[PDB]
């Protein structure tokens, strides 16, 4: 078989600047005597099917803008976007079609680079409405930060909570290119009412030291 | 124009059989190979196999052989992917795609729009909506809890409030039901005078809820 390995996994580039993505194959994908590298690049935007951009390593598909170019040969390939446009934000996949199976690389996410922004942190107790039903969701919001890397630690009366939270992260904001994150700690009503101090501690490169937001139940 | 049209989204239970379809039009269906590609949630593309609709010559990835059947009905220009017994782990987007005309193999030049397959023991259920009450910028929101299947939409103030809104991807809870939050940041000064309502529409269950969110007393 042939294993396709892309690098980096994620790339942040300033709008209007050069973006470069690498793809390596485990064996040569050069088809002789045509001497053509059987290598394609696809672009995939969220919610959309992939779209062919480049085939034969270096041939642009019809309708594809000139800022996209492919290069390389044998086992080392590169996709270049000479000037990154807002519509170029996407995941890019390489694929070999030298033999079957016709394997894909793991994808490279291209994002917009911007200045570091610390998150604004907010904590929300469960509503009395929800508590009536026997469950308590405590929510911690990290708003408008950059870059994506962030850590949330939940503590209930200084006991570290592990395994009883879930989080999700937005895609880069349409207006300001930041991320936001929501984490929910779930407990039974009975357990919620046994404890006083609910705290979310946030670590992010935009912060000099971790920030803690907390509340005291029934205050 | 060349079109690959896939059958609609499927929500199925473990153990059920499923056949999904890919119809090609605007070209000779029997003149090009068709591929199937899996994309698990948040993950990359995986080549599953290809079929020549002219003779049903089928080539599988070793990762998929014995797990799925790829087939074609050339009389109606349609290719198929099928499972005899679904697992929750089959939850993914499935694309069909056309192999281009090159004389050996080729890239995938045209793609279907994808068929989303969700496999779960859960049944259709509308959400409960709870306020995330605001504690010169304030955050507030709505927690949209315990619904199935995806998606749900949230707007604020009937679409009038769009600035500073973040509606997060849902999380799948251990119960098999989804939960999502939607938040907005607003001027702290507006909290006494401005009404904030989140408008929740879970179309699969035909459930609509409008939830006013206010400072707690």
């Amino acid at each position: 078989d042939i294993v396709m390995t892309q690098s980096p996994d994620s790339l942040a580039v300033s709008l209007g600047e050069r973006a470069t993505i690498n793809c390596k194959s485990s064996q040569s994908v050069l088809l002789s005597p045509w001497n053509s590298n059987q290598l394609a690049w696809y672009q995939q935007k969220p919610g959309q099917p992939p779209k062919l951009l480049i085939y034969g390593a270096s041939t642009r598909e019809s309708g594809v803008p000139d800022r996209f170019s492919g290069s390389g040969s044998g086992t080392d390939f590169t996709l270049t976007i000479s000037s990154l446009q807002a519509e170029d934000v996407a995941v890019y996949y390489c694929q070999q079609y030298y033999l079957i199976p016709s394997t894909f690389g793991q994808g490279t996410k291209v994002e917009i680079k911007r200045t570091v922004a610390a998150p604004s942190v907010f904590i929300f107790p469960p509503s009395d409405e929800q508590l009536k039903s026997g469950t308590a969701s405590v929510v911690c919001l990290l708003n408008n930060f950059y870059p994506r890397e962030a850590k949330v630690q939940w503590k209930v009366d200084n006991a570290l909570q592990s395994g009883n939270s879930q989080e999700s992260v937005t895609e880069q904001d349409s207006k300001d290119s930041t991320y936001s994150l929501s984490s929910t700690l779930t407990l039974s009503k009975a357990d919620y009412e046994k404890h006083k101090v609910y705290a979310c501690e946030v670590t992010h490169q935009g912060l000099s030291s971790p920030v803690t937001k907390s509340f005291n139940r029934g205050e | 124009e060349v079109q690959l049209v896939q059958s609609g989204a499927e929500v199925k239970k473990p153990g059920e059989s499923l056949k999904i379809s890919c119809k090609g039009s605007g070209y000779s269906f029997t003149s090009y190979w068709i591929g199937w590609v899996r994309q698990m949630p948040g993950k990359g593309l995986e080549w599953m196999g290809i079929i020549d609709p002219s003779d049903s010559d089928t080539r599988y990835s070793p990762s998929f052989q014995g797990q799925v059947t790829i087939s074609a009905d050339k009389s109606i220009s349609t290719a198929y992917l099928q499972w005899s017994s679904l697992k929750a782990s089959d939850t993914a987007m499935y694309y069909c795609a056309r192999v281009g005309p090159a004389d050996v193999w080729d890239s995938f030049d045209y793609w279907g729009q994808g068929t989303l397959v969700t496999v779960s023991s859960a049944s259709t259920k509308g959400p409960s909506v709870f306020p995330l009450a605001p504690s010169g910028t304030a955050a507030l929101g709505c927690l949209v809890k315990d619904y199935f299947p995806e998606p749900v939409t949230v707007s604020w103030n009937s679409g009038a409030l769009t600035s500073g809104v973040h509606t997060f991807p849902a999380v799948l809870q251990s119960s098999g039901l989804y939960s999502l939050s939607s938040v907005v940041t607003v001027p702290s000064s507006s909290l006494g005078t401005q009404t904030y309502i989140c408008n929740v529409n879970h179309k699969p269950s035909n459930t609509k809820v409008d939830k006013k969110v206010e400072p707690k007393s």
